[PDB]
């Protein structure tokens, strides 16, 4: 049993025609005092994963270190840890949920909301969400926390089905993604301006953008 | 239940889904939420459904009386003054939740009222368990010196992210129109797009079916 | 301890062509024990029937109270008061104990003699209206009733087939609730006859 | 919210955030926390949002009463009213409420009224949960007899760190400069006062 | 506190024929008034004509089914690549469930397949491990809007000969894949008008001695 | 308190109810008479809370000899039991209830037909040929599903009675220390004294 | 539940209703409630229906792991032992069980025990347990007599059950009838409540209550 | 623990350690048992070489592990009592499980198992 | 469970044990033997919750057996009770403690005197010339207190023990069946069976 | 508590109140809770006070048994240490602990670690329940590189106000100075520092 005390906040995500995007703000939050600003809630996993995660951020810090530990073991006597037998996105993620789900099984939870993107050895796109609860679930958008309720009504107005996916590029996808943590900012009180991006193609790979702003705002009918 | 409220050139539209739920069931499929304060006054409510029904009427009633003994047409902060120290006098235990539109002599005007009696103003504002959905819509696509069609077209969408998005919203969207200098124009299901698919199978009894133990005829009459 | 599940029951109401039916159970019991079978819960004054479910001293209470209130308004107004004006009447009545409120599940169904239109409304425990074109549903096997009905329900349904459809829809939905059935009985309404059936149904 | 009030040379300022919070999820992005009472008495508001209304219109309804029998009332009498009822309702209220305003005589003076309804008058006020995050800062940069751009500055300053460190507060920075001169209504955006 | 339990919503439903049967169920995942996913598999084949599907809490939905699926597999190991009948599945599903009784999975179970004379059978369980073979099955959120219209529909409950006085009942009779899937299909247009947590769309697992079938069907998404 | 049972047969009521009063650990009395007679052909029974049970079976009986004296006519069984289901209706939602349950007893001498009412403390008033409260229904109502016609005598209903005294005796946890039956006809109300 | 079993001049009849509940929510009407351990031992379950389902089928097992240890059946009281013993070792951690264990050996005769899940176990010659069984006692005691025939000592259990299955609102659906006799138990069908209770009203000239 | 396999086989298929303890058994006093048409009667040898006993007090040669059982022994005393214990406490035990006392080939199949284990478990003789 | 009472006199030690099981509203029972002979010259009598009392009353019987085969001895009633209490006195402290009380009752053969323990569920031990557990001792000790003397015979122990179990049939709430009579003394333990 | 740790050109300088509180009661007025961990790794102290104890002695025992196998350890190293204890035993602890040391390849480093175990690298930190009114401050007053007088002066400064404000702050002011020179101790007494 556990109460969380630095905690991240809302991750998106989405599914474009070649790849995935997902965001995450740069805060780490103590209550109502936003008490952290240098904070990396995306970790990438080789050149081909990303795992967004919320909640929190001791718990972030333990799982970042269990990402590190998987590919030193998966390298250990592999000859083709950076070819065939190199870590996938569905490897990763199964790992992840086996963990979540045996620690709520034991009344001592990692209290954290995570989202794995990534694209698959065969080009497929991979996006599946798991949190504290050792709950999955897949689909075209997903979000968590404020995310969930703001962004994902967004997002699916670009990709409301499968059959959206090869209609969208990462020009649309990226516009999409970078709109909707402008409307966490207005909306959300644990939110920050500054956040993190990344885009896992299937062809230009993984592309991680960091410091990136919350511009274009309306404020002048205030 | 999911409302929206939007300001345009010369006037205000407000507008609603029309799902009415009772725990995860839904009891009615086409209920409506927008009321009538007065000709020119209108009320989406959410919450209580009979706390907003009773609290509409109520001030409704108190405004006609009002705007006979002024000899004048009913203001809009009158409406929200008179709902305002209601609300509050009980404490929140009045679950009304209301958006509050209209237009009268001194202009056009949108406003919201919280339970416990708290008001606010705004351009663009959403109540209801679909609220989030419909703000981040408002706050991706709203702009000043809207049309009439422009805001009608925003509103709708609006309560279209709701109707898809949140569980307790559903079915069709309703709208009415506050234009200054003219009659206002309430247009009930401006929209239905979760009209029910035909059944496979007609479950019309054999007549006879039914065993029955007694028959009378019953007296209506005097 | 919940008082609208103390005592068990179920009302439901359908419209037909030119036609309504509201029909209703017969249990009356106090929890797990079965007390009686002949505790009806459709009334009606003059052509409104009102169906009412829940803790039964309130279903008694408020029969009485709306057959006092409907008395005063035929002499006074020297007409029988149509649907629509009693609905209204049971919502002011059951929001004036907004803070204390009887706890019922009223159904209101019948024909108004004026334009001829079939109607039915349902309201929860304070006053709140539920219209409805196709049917309305009450009690502890509600669940069960919403189901029956949306799937068996068809419009515009003749007195005869509206009577096995009503029927079947409270039969089946009793039938998976352990405070509802112990017997039932249904109202067929046209503009100026009203046909009372009592079904057969399982007594466990 | 955070919320504060500075006297100075030629009267007294006003100012205050935009935001109105029910949990995480911000409710109004730009609210009006300044509210006017009198011409030239205006209160800043922290607390309950229907308490802090419900108040503010009592007391515009008293002052103005007094108005049509006594002239206009000095700060200290609508401070009073304020206190009266923050006082005697103690129990069901949550209001913090800064009062301000600007007489000739007196010139500019402001009177902050906490929780239990007590009256303490200062040479300026700082309240909202947002005001812990700037009582070193506003006590090590206040000085008496400031000018209005000075003081603007020191509002605008000070607001920016509650704002930067409170997630409660947020959006545009209002104010409400009281003078001689009249009532004058400032704001300022985020993209100004993040980057000070 | 640390509450290990959720509630992912949906509903599902098994029938069974002469010659076949059905297990059904929609494709809806939630979390209290948010959807997680439009598209969630949770009806799965199991091997050795078994199909199964654990709604409820989809966390320990997911892994029982996995427990299930790892038991076929080292069913066959032990047993010379035997063919695990019905009825021994369910007996296994029993302990499975019973072994977790005083930290139970949140979930109610139901399988179906054929018995080992070719006949279709359906088997539901409780959360700790009781079970029954039966003609007919709904379970989750809805089951109790779709059970009584299956009794009514497929075994024929409170129908009786017409004029016989309500002496003579309908006889039972099985029903051709056509007549189940009409019901199937209907059961769930019907469950989704009226429940909140059920819609998006159906997938219905056939099982006749061919093997496994899989129809998809669209359901409304508000 | 707790045991009071009711019978219509053909012609008369028959109301039995245990003796016994309980208080903590003892049995502070054996032989008391659990009724009040409201009128000469209309007879109430009561179980519930200690005190509650007699102040209310006597208000009742003092506002129903005061009808009838003010009248000069005895109220039928059927008005009777409705005055007594608004008294306990409006108390239910009083600031202290009454907590007390009822069966009524009458003949209607205008109908010439038995009737027995049985009411609860919330006001739910039910017409019945057999009635019970308490945990007595449990083994009783089930009795006299199987053995009770609605043709019977008196004499019949008595042996009726019998049997469901015995099974109690046998199953129930508590010492009742037996009943008192009463008969209500046409001839008013009378007490077995051997029973 | 409501099930009942007793003891007569003929044997042992045992009858149970078919009905479960979850809450309000009537969740089955089709529930077997006797479990055959063996040609000559029955079971009877009421409560938690895992817990007497998984428990009772593992007392099977035992059972016959008895017999193949010892050579012979094993008795009616060592039975209901091994399942009393079982159920008290996990006495506080919630099992919910009230069972019968029924049955006929040599040096026993014709027995029947009572068990349940706080740990009691008694021998006796008529027990009703359930939610329903005061119902079945009041019918049952009242018509009981050691010479019943085995025709009239069938239709009493199957009247008790109906008499319960009626009035208590968590016991329905049909009605199993066993009659076990020194040859072993024998079945005496399932007997639907809806065709069955017009029957015996009618026939029978009971349950006045009713609208007929 | 002390985990030495003391009792194994040899090339000629033999257990000598069991062998040895018949050796053992050998050397004790004679033990006879005759069973009639309606009794069975127990005997047994006591050497003479001991004089001065006090025969009040040592232990009897025939034991009784119910009151309708009884157990005589040739071999090592010592090792006796542990098998008789044993008997005892299961005699009681199978009155409390099954309601009945043990039979004579029940209680024999339990001794017999205990003197089988200590044939096949390690560290004991 | 419920009653059980114990009353030594002159040359014998008589136990009365409540023949009721009740469960619920429901009295399952009406013969139930609530005692177990534990040596040919000691008795025990047991009440308290459901299953521990039969559990821990048999384990205790097994255990006395067991020593009486290993020793060919029969321990004294004093060497029993002392044993009872040790197992009670561990029990209380466990993780489920056994809730029972008991009495016991025996004939010392070395001494030629009767002997009656008084024993609860917290291992608190007494010996006593008459004995109670639960409320039955709230009747019972004062009546004791008065018409008992210490010389009197098995015939006037039985008679004494008759105006106990009149004085609970008519003060006690519930109904408990009667009694199981034992009789301890040289001879062993009999059972009266006309009481 | 009132805590805090500050890089500069130098190195780093680690600052403490000296408080100790048993509710409104003062236990201890000259409370040292800058502790060493090892010759130049210093942690400073917030929380209860027998877990921050418990804590440091074990990291010091920890990293003595670091230095006899493998040399001195990194600044990094030792705030490692004090993480796994502090988040495998979250549930048990009330500990914020600043770790503060100085390499010469490094030269000077910062770690904080809050409730959770978190780690968290930054040019400076504040901590303890005095350091909430100090953040509008410290953000407008710390810049990067500066002199040892300057890093000592924002210190000074910032534990003044945190002191002024909280009541469970106060006494003496303590600083340790860790530069390549080797280890100073500073002290600053009330008289000179409420002055400010
Ligand atoms: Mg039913
Ligand atoms: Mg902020
Ligand atoms: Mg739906
Ligand atoms: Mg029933």
């Amino acid at each position: 049993t556990q109460q969380p005390i630095v905690t991240g906040t809302s991750v998106i995500s989405m599914k474009y025609d070649n790849g995935v995007i997902i965001a995450a703000d740069n805060l780490g939050s103590y209550g109502s005092l936003l008490r952290f600003n240098g904070v990396e809630r995306l970790i990438p996993v080789g050149d081909n994963t990303v795992v967004g995660i919320s909640g929190d951020i001791s718990d972030m810090q333990h799982i970042e270190r269990l990402l590190k530990d998987l590919v030193t073991e998966n390298a250990y006597d592999n000859p083709l840890a950076d070819a065939e037998e190199a870590l996938e996105p569905s490897y990763i993620f199964e790992y992840l949920a086996t963990v979540m789900y045996q620690r709520r099984s034991k009344m001592n939870p990692l209290w954290n909301a995570i989202i794995v993107a990534g694209v698959q050895s065969n080009g497929d796109q991979f996006l599946r969400y798991v949190n504290l609860l050792g709950v999955t679930y897949s689909s075209p958008t997903l979000a968590t926390g404020f995310g969930a309720h703001m962004a994902n009504p967004l997002l699916r107005k670009v990709v409301d089905r499968e059959s959206d996916i090869p209609k969208t590029t990462v020009q649309v996808a990226e516009e999409a993604i970078v709109n909707a943590m402008r409307v966490l900012y207005y909306r959300d009180a644990r939110s920050s301006r500054n956040f993190s991006l990344a885009i896992i193609d299937k062809n230009t790979g993984l592309t991680f953008k960091k410091n990136l702003q919350v511009e274009n705002m309306k404020w002048d009918f205030a | 239940t999911t409302i929206v409220g939007v300001k345009f050139n010369n006037g205000v539209v407000i507008a609603a889904d029309t799902r009415s739920t009772q725990g995860p069931i839904v009891a009615d499929k086409n209920c409506a939420k927008l009321h009538r304060i007065s000709p020119k006054i209108w009320c989406a409510g959410a919450g209580t459904a009979a706390d907003t029904e009773a609290v509409t009427q109520l001030i409704g009633s108190n405004i006609e009386l009002h705007s006979l003994y002024t000899s004048r047409e009913p203001r809009v902060v009158s409406a929200l003054q008179m709902l305002k120290q209601h609300l509050f006098k009980y404490q929140g235990h009045i679950g009304a939740y209301l958006i509050v539109a209209g237009v009268d002599p001194t202009g056009s005007h949108l406003f919201s009222i919280h339970a416990h009696g708290s008001t606010d103003v705004g351009y663009y504002l959403s109540l209801g368990s679909g609220s989030l959905a419909a703000m981040a819509v408002l706050e991706s696509h709203w702009k000043q010196d809207l049309t009439k069609e422009e805001a009608i077209k925003l509103a709708s969408d609006a309560i279209q992210a709701g109707i898809w998005n949140d569980l307790g919203s559903g079915s069709n969207v309703d709208v009415c129109v506050m234009e200054i200098g003219k009659d206002a124009e309430y247009l009930r299901n401006y929209l239905t797009p979760n009209v029910r698919e035909e059944k496979q199978k007609s479950y019309k009894f054999p007549r006879g079916t039914t065993a029955v133990l007694k028959e009378s005829i019953v007296n209506i009459c005097d | 301890s919940d008082p609208s599940s103390i005592n068990g029951g179920i009302v439901v109401a359908m419209t037909g062509k030119d036609c309504v039916a509201i029909a209703c159970d017969l249990r009356l019991g106090s929890q797990s024990l079965g007390v009686s079978n002949k505790f009806e819960k459709i009334f009606h004054y003059g052509h409104v029937f009102l169906g009412i479910t829940g803790l039964a001293t309130d279903v008694t209470t408020l029969n009485e109270m709306f057959r006092y209130k409907t008395n005063l308004y035929k002499l006074k107004e020297e007409r029988a008061i149509e649907p629509e004006t009693f609905t209204q009447l049971v919502s002011s009545s059951l929001y004036e104990r907004r803070f204390g409120p009887y706890f019922v599940g009223p159904v209101v169904a019948g024909i108004n003699s004026k334009s001829g239109k079939p109607f039915i409304a349902g309201f929860d425990l304070i006053g709140c209206i539920d219209e409805a074109k196709d049917f309305i549903v009450s009690g502890t096997a509600s669940d069960q009733l919403f189901g029956m009905c949306e799937s068996l329900y068809e419009p515009n349904l003749e007195p005869e087939d509206l009577f096995e459809t009503i029927s079947q829809a409270l039969l089946n939905a009793a039938d998976r609730d352990a405070l509802s059935g112990w017997g039932a009985v249904v109202y067929i309404i046209k503009k100026d006859e009203v046909v009372k059936r009592y079904l057969k149904m399982r007594q466990d | 919210t955070s919320i504060m009030a500075v006297t100075f040379k030629d009267g007294v300022i006003l100012g205050a955030d935009s935001r109105t919070t029910t949990g995480a999820y911000i409710a109004n992005r730009v609210t009006d926390k300044l509210t006017r009472v009198h011409d030239k008495i205006w209160c800043c508001r922290s607390g309950s949002a229907a308490d802090t209304q419900a108040i503010a219109d009592i007391v515009q309804y008293h002052l103005e009463l007094y108005t049509s029998q006594y002239g206009t009332p000095s700060t200290e009498t609508a401070a009073s009213v304020f206190k009266e009822l923050c006082y005697e309702n103690k129990d069901n209220l949550t209001a913090g409420i800064i009062v301000a305003g600007y007489d000739d005589k007196n010139k500019g003076e402001v009177y902050t009224i906490p929780l239990g309804g007590s009256v303490h008058k200062l040479p300026y006020a700082i309240a909202g949960s947002g005001s812990t995050f700037i009582y070193g800062y506003c006590d090590k940069n206040f000085r008496e007899n400031m000018s209005k751009e000075e003081t603007v500055d020191f509002i605008k300053h000070s607001l920016s760190q509650a704002i930067k460190w409170d997630g409660s507060s947020g959006g545009v920075i209002r104010m409400v400069v009281l003078t001689a001169a009249g009532v004058e209504r400032l704001i300022f955006y985020p993209d100004e006062y993040e980057q000070l | 506190q640390f509450n290990p339990y959720g509630d992912n919503g949906g509903t599902i439903l098994g029938i069974a024929g002469e010659d076949f049967a059905v297990l059904a169920g929609d494709t809806r995942n939630i979390t209290d008034y948010s959807i997680n996913s439009r598209y969630e598999p949770k009806v799965f084949d199991c091997g050795d004509n078994i199909v199964m599907s654990a709604n409820g809490f989809a966390a320990d939905g997911d892994a029982l089914v996995k427990r299930f699926k790892n038991s076929v597999k080292w069913y066959h190991f032990d047993h010379n690549d035997k063919k695990l009948s019905i009825n021994s599945a369910a007996r296994n599903i029993q302990h499975l469930l019973y072994g977790k009784r005083f930290f139970p999975y949140y979930v109610h179970t139901i399988i179906a397949g054929l018995d080992e004379d070719g006949k279709g059978a359906v088997y539901s369980f409780d959360p700790v491990g009781s079970y029954e073979r039966e003609q007919c099955r709904a379970g989750g959120a809805a089951a109790s809007l779709i059970m009584p219209f299956l009794d009514n529909q497929v075994n024929f409950k409170n129908q009786y000969e017409p004029g016989t006085n309500g002496k003579v009942k309908k006889p039972l009779k099985y029903l051709s894949v056509e007549e189940v899937i009409k019901l199937v299909r209907d059961s769930f247009t019907s469950a989704t008008e009226r429940h909140i947590q059920v819609g998006d769309g159906l997938e219905i697992l056939i099982v006749t001695k061919d093997g496994v079938r899989k129809e998809f069907y669209e359901l409304k998404r508000d | 308190m707790d045991i009071i049972l009711g019978i219509r047969v053909q012609d008369s009521v028959i109301l039995a109810s245990s003796k016994a009063v309980t208080r903590g650990i003892s049995v502070l009395k054996d032989s008391d008479d659990k009724t009040r007679q409201l009128s000469p052909h209309t007879l109430m029974s009561f179980a519930g809370e200690a005190g509650d049970t007699v102040q209310f079976a006597e208000y009742i009986q003092a506002n129903i000899q005061l009808y009838s004296i003010r009248e000069d006519y005895e109220l039928s069984p059927q008005a009777v039991s409705s005055f007594v289901r608004q008294e306990l209706a409006k108390s239910i939602r009083s600031r202290r209830p009454y907590q007390v349950n009822v069966l009524i007893g009458g003949y209607d001498k205008k109908k010439n037909k038995p009737e027995l009412y049985q009411i609860d403390y919330l006001g739910t008033k039910v017409e019945l040929p057999y009635g019970a409260h308490g945990y007595s229904g449990f083994y009783t109502f089930s009795l006299l599903d199987h053995h009770y016609r609605p043709d019977m005598t008196t004499e019949e209903g008595l042996d009726l009675l019998k049997l469901c005294v015995q099974e109690l005796e046998k199953r129930m946890p508590m010492d009742f220390k037996g009943v008192i039956v009463k008969i209500v006809d046409k001839d008013g109300i009378r007490q077995v004294d051997d029973f | 539940t409501t099930t009942l079993a007793f003891r007569f001049q003929g044997g042992i009849i045992v009858a149970v209703d078919s009905r479960a509940t979850a809450g309000n929510w009537v969740a089955s009407q089709t529930v077997k409630k006797v479990i055959e351990i063996n040609p000559f031992l029955l079971g009877t379950m009421a409560g938690g229906a895992a817990d007497c389902q998984f428990w009772e089928t593992w007392l099977g097992s035992q059972c016959r792991l008895h017999e193949l240890r010892e050579k012979e059946r094993i008795s009616v009281a060592a039975a209901s032992k091994i399942l009393s013993n079982l159920v008290y070792q996990y006495k506080g951690a919630g099992l919910s069980m009230g069972t019968m264990i029924c049955g006929y050996t040599r040096k026993e005769g014709p027995t029947i025990y009572y068990v349940d899940s706080d740990g009691t176990r008694l021998k006796g010659d008529i027990f009703c347990v359930g939610s329903g069984q005061t119902f079945a006692y009041g019918v049952l005691d009242s018509n009981y007599k050691w010479d019943l025939s085995v025709e009239d000592a069938l239709y009493l259990g199957k009247r008790s059950i109906l008499a319960a299955a009626h009035r208590d609102a968590y016991s329905g659906g049909s009605v199993n009838l066993y009659h076990v006799t020194e040859d072993g138990w024998i079945y005496h069908g399932n007997h639907d409540v809806g065709e069955l209770f017009w029957k015996v009203k009618e026939e029978e000239g009971s349950f006045n209550n009713v609208i007929g | 623990g002390y985990d030495r396999a003391l009792s194994i086989f040899s090339p000629d298929g033999h257990i000598f350690q069991v062998e040895y303890a018949l050796e053992a058994v050998k050397r004790g006093t004679c033990a006879v048992g005759v069973k009639g048409k309606n009794c069975v009667v127990l005997g047994c040898e006591r050497r003479s070489t001991l004089k001065l006993q006090d025969t009040r007090i040592t232990p009897s040669k025939v034991s009784k592990i119910d009151s309708h059982v009884v157990l005589s022994f040739s071999g090592l005393n010592a090792d006796s009592r542990i098998l008789i214990e044993k008997a005892r406490v299961e005699a009681q035990s199978h009155r409390l499980t099954l309601e009945d006392p043990v039979t004579v080939e029940y209680l024999t199949r339990y001794v017999a198992g205990v003197q089988q284990r200590y044939t096949q478990s390690g560290g004991v003789r």
